[PDB]
DNA sequence: CCCTGTCTGGCGTCCTCTCACCCCATG
DNA sequence: CATGGGTGCGCCAGACAGGG
């Protein structure tokens, strides 16, 4: 929902569902041209962080 | 941009339905190039009409298709689908080569 | 023998970390210690020793290696690099169906307002790279041109 | 967003029985998913439970 | 293995009434 | 325009080492 303003005023699950699944494409086209291990070994990482 | 050719059979029906399909254009699109028409194909079957002899009494029949351009000028997202998805008037083809 | 290495920067500010680390090389002069530097992930050319290490890590806006452990960073375990190398050269000329929508074979379209209908390709033309298919709108098929990546082979 | 966070087809439509802008504006056909844009035809609070 | 020290987690009163302020930054 | 990353609390308690 918004403010007063009109600026939406976001939740925190919204960032964190939004960040998994930002890193969860990342990570997938790091599966079809993709890259080496060191690459998807901190890709795999931060998405399990995240 | 896209030229947009419809026919129809009859001239009172395809003449008024292009009256809204630029209206339904220059309302949002506000830019066509104009209604051009097309010269019609007149098909004509002349035929016996007896189920036996006198081959001499035949009826001149005549189909006229009519043809009609408006050729839409701005290749702008919101009028593609007012035309594209909005075709109107049943028994008229209308048939777009962008 | 110079070996290549990962460089972590801050993402977004990565042409910016590629100068400053050029920068950093001609003002420490361990001219002898790099040898290129390619463009989130700054891949250098380099040997390693701990005072390049260092040298690397005191760039601004660079977190840090990527490697098995922090005491020897690693080199290069190449796995889809080459993939990746080829695919970039490969995109800048290629297309994505290849044009394959031959006459009366159905496609399908995911872009513009066309986006989600399946229709034919009457005409095809690889001369102009465009595919003549019409797309049953209100049942009325609007023949209409189409990308090959514009539109999928069904 | 077409398939996003805040889907359409995944979920359902923002208003109640409306589809997705120009079809079924109305109480007929409540279910047809419009070639528009992919969407369920719902009331408001059915995305709460999907 | 039997006791001893460390290291992290889990927790701490209830209702209300205003206020102020919510991501830069930038090629 | 859109995305991308401090240093003042105190007790209990059990799990993890650490001697013992």
């Amino acid at each position: 929902v918004p403010l007063d303003g009109g600026r939406f005023a976001t939740s925190d699950l919204n960032d964190l569902y939004r960040r998994v699944i930002n890193r969860n494409n990342r990570l997938k086209r790091l599966l079809d041209l993709a890259a080496p291990d060191i690459i998807v070994r901190n890709e795999k990482r931060m998405l399990q962080e995240a | 941009r896209i030229r947009i050719r419809l026919k129809a059979f009859d001239h009172r029906l395809i003449d008024q339905a292009t009256a809204e399909i630029v209206e339904t254009a220059k309302r949002t699109g506000a830019q066509v190039r104009g209604p051009i028409p097309l010269p019609t194909r007149k098909e004509r079957f002349t035929v016996l009409i007896s189920p036996h002899v006198n081959k001499d009494a035949r009826d001149q029949y005549e189909i006229r298709t009519h043809l009609r351009l408006v050729d839409i000028v701005e290749p702008t997202e919101k009028t593609v689908d007012a035309l594209m998805r909005l075709d109107l008037a049943a028994g008229v083809d209308v048939q777009i080569s962008l | 023998k110079k070996r290549w290495y990962v460089v972590q920067a801050f993402s977004g500010f990565e042409g910016r970390v590629a100068t400053s680390l050029r920068e950093h090389i001609k003002l420490h002069n361990m001219e002898d210690l790099f040898g290129e530097v390619m463009v989130g992930y700054v891949l250098v050319q380099m040997v390693m020793n701990d005072a390049s290490w260092h040298l690397v890590r005191s760039v601004p806006r660079v977190m840090g290696f990527i490697g098995g452990t922090s005491d020897r960073p690693a080199p290069i375990s190449d796995k889809e690099v080459d993939a990746i190398m080829n695919r970039l050269q490969q995109v800048g000329d290629k297309p994505r169906p290849k044009t394959l929508f031959e006459p009366g074979e159905m496609v399908r379209v995911n872009d513009g307002p066309f986006a989600d209908f399946n229709g034919v390709v009457e005409e095809v033309d690889y001369e102009k790279s465009r595919l003549k298919v019409s797309v049953s709108i209100f049942g009325r098929a609007t023949p209409v041109e189409l990308d090959f990546s514009q539109v999928e082979k069904a | 967003e077409r398939d996003g966070l805040f889907c359409a087809r995944i979920f359902g439509p923002v208003k109640d029985y409306e589809c997705l802008c120009g079809k079924y504006k109305r109480l007929k056909h409540r279910g047809v998913i419009c070639e528009k844009c992919g969407v369920e035809v719902t009331q408001t609070k059915v995305r709460r439970e999907r």
